[PDB]
């Protein structure tokens, strides 16, 4: 429930996160990969308000909304829209880079990038001086596999 | 002749009789009535709902991001729909934050487990 | 998983980190009470990966490198208790040049001022 | 568990050891990048208890 606001110049040990960041030069604050997954998934009607007299004559027989509408089914609106699921999908983002968990369990609290990377090798079992000799292979194979 | 749904927004009738009318399928005309507060939302239009500037958390959902409340004489408004205060973490490549006290919290979870058992 | 035990997972049992749940019977239900570790009053400290001592990388064992100011301490990640860095505290690992943002420090040695007497 | 911390639960984030994952949304649903450590490159090695 707080919207964490995106670092101002991003300086993640090698770690590129531009393609799932949310992208201001879009209408929508949508990340590249975001758009990826909207363009893929093809809606029966975008906009929820089909007016009456867009239905009206043999579009009504034509078109399958305005058949359905005229039978008395509606199709309702969801409450959140994709640009507030895209602001929470920015805060969940924004939370893990730069305080790893830490802003599930309560304040966030900051961590540079590869310090929580070390935790997380230590996590699964790996001493974290492997994450600090190989950070530079490491990001790159985290780079090219979000490539 | 017939189309378009109508959904009629309410405070409890224990509190008012005022209500706001959310015309979906209407691009504010196909209304009830129309006066004054007339509001177009993507859910369609709303009529009987002062449209305000701030932003709350959501009381009565109408949907596509807004809400409606009955706040203060009295009426019925309607907002986009707060998704929390917005905050930011001071990153940098050296700093860190380390917690020096802590709470003990204990909070509620409820879950059902079993329904009426009934025969017929 | 929370009342005959301790759970790990995220969030599971109450936000925070679970410690443990007592279970309360309700009409038709059942109450959870879940205890849980909320940290509380951060503050914050310069820290840094590795150090530098003699050439050589020193990561902590546990806890991460802390630094108020002027002295640098080892701490444990979820509640601020720092202490002096020395080989007991921390490992060594290769030289100094592969790390990104080592810091020259010295690290203690226990035995040091002891055996010579 | 796997955006909010780490998840030790085998295969549930992901094939590998999971590191992190990352949300992102789709059209009513959600999709989630496993970020997960996977070994490569064995050799033998003579062991002893
Ligand atoms: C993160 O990755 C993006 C691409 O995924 C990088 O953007 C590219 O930058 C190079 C040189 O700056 C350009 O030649 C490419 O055309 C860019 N691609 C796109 C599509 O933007 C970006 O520079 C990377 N970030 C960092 C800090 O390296
Ligand atoms: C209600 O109608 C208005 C125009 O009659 C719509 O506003 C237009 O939206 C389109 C989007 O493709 C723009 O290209 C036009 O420039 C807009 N026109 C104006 C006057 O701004 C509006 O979107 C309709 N309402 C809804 C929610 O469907
Ligand atoms: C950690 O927090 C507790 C509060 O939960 C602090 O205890 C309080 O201490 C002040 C004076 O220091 C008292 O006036 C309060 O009545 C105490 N509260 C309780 C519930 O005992 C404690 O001092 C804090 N510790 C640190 C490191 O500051
Ligand atoms: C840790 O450091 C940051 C950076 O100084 C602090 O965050 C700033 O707090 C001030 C208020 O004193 C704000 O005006 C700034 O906008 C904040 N951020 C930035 C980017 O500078 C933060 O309060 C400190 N945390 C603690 C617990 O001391
Ligand atoms: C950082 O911590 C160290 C150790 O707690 C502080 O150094 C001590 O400061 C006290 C107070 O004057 C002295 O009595 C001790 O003799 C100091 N120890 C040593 C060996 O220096 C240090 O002052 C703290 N630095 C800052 C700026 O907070
Ligand atoms: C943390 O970031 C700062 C800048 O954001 C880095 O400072 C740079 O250090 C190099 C040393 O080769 C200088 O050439 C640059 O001029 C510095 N930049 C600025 C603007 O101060 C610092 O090295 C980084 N530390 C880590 C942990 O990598
Ligand atoms: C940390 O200490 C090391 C050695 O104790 C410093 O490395 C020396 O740097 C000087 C000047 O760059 C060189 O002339 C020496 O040859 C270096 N010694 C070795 C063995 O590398 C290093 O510069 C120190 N770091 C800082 C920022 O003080
Ligand atoms: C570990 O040792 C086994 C046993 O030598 C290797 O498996 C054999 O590989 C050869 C190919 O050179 C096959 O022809 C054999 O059938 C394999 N198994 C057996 C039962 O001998 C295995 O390749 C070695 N692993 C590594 C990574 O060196
Ligand atoms: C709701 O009903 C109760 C009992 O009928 C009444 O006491 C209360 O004042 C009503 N609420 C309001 C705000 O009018
Ligand atoms: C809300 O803000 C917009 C521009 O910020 C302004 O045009 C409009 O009059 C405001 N509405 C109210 C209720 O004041």
């Amino acid at each position: 429930k707080q919207i964490y606001k995106t670092p101002p110049i991003k300086d993640f040990g090698g770690f590129n996160f531009s393609q799932i960041l949310p992208d201001p030069s879009k209408p929508s604050k949508r990340s590249f990969i975001e758009d990826l997954l909207f363009n893929k998934v093809t809606l029966a009607d975008a906009g929820f308000i089909k007016q009456y007299g867009d239905c009206l004559g043999d579009i009504a027989a034509r078109d399958l909304i305005c058949a359905q509408k005229f039978n008395g089914l509606t199709v309702l609106p969801p409450l959140l829209t994709d640009e507030m699921i895209a602001q929470y999908t920015s805060a969940l983002l924004a939370g893990t880079i730069t305080s790893g968990w830490t802003f599930g369990a309560g304040a966030a609290l900051q961590i540079p990038f590869a310090m929580q990377m070390a935790y997380r090798f230590n996590g699964i079992g790996v001493t974290q001086n492997v994450l600090y000799e190989n950070q530079k292979l490491i990001a790159n194979q985290f780079n090219s596999a979000i490539g | 002749c017939s189309f378009g749904g109508v959904s009629v927004i309410t405070p409890g009738t224990n509190t008012s009789n005022q209500v706001a009318v959310l015309y979906q399928d209407v691009n504010c005309w196909r209304v009830y009535s129309t006066g004054s507060n007339v509001f177009q939302t993507r859910a369609g239009c709303l009529i009987g709902a002062e449209h305000v500037n701030n932003s709350y958390e959501c009381d009565i959902p109408i949907g596509a991001g807004i809400c409606a409340s009955y706040q203060t004489s009295q009426s019925i408004i309607a907002y986009t729909m707060s998704l929390g205060a917005e905050n930011s973490v001071a990153y940098s490549n050296n700093s860190i934050a380390i917690p020096t006290n802590f709470t003990i919290s204990v909070t509620t979870e409820i879950l059902p487990v079993s329904m009426t058992k009934t025969s017929v | 998983e929370c009342v005959l035990g301790q759970s790990k997972r995220v969030d599971f049992c109450g936000k925070g980190y679970h410690l443990m749940s007592f279970p309360q019977s309700a009409p038709h239900g059942v109450v959870f009470l879940h205890v849980t570790y909320v940290p509380a009053q951060e503050k914050n400290f310069t820290t840094a990966p590795a150090i530098c001592h003699d050439g050589k990388a020193h990561f902590p064992r546990e806890g991460v490198f802390v630094s108020n100011g002027t002295h640098w301490f080892v701490t444990q990640r979820n509640f601020y208790e720092p202490q002096i860095i020395t080989t007991d505290n921390t490992f060594v690992s290769g030289n100094c040049d592969v790390v990104i943002g080592i810091v020259n420090n010295t690290v203690y040695d226990p035995l040091q001022p002891e055996l010579d007497s």
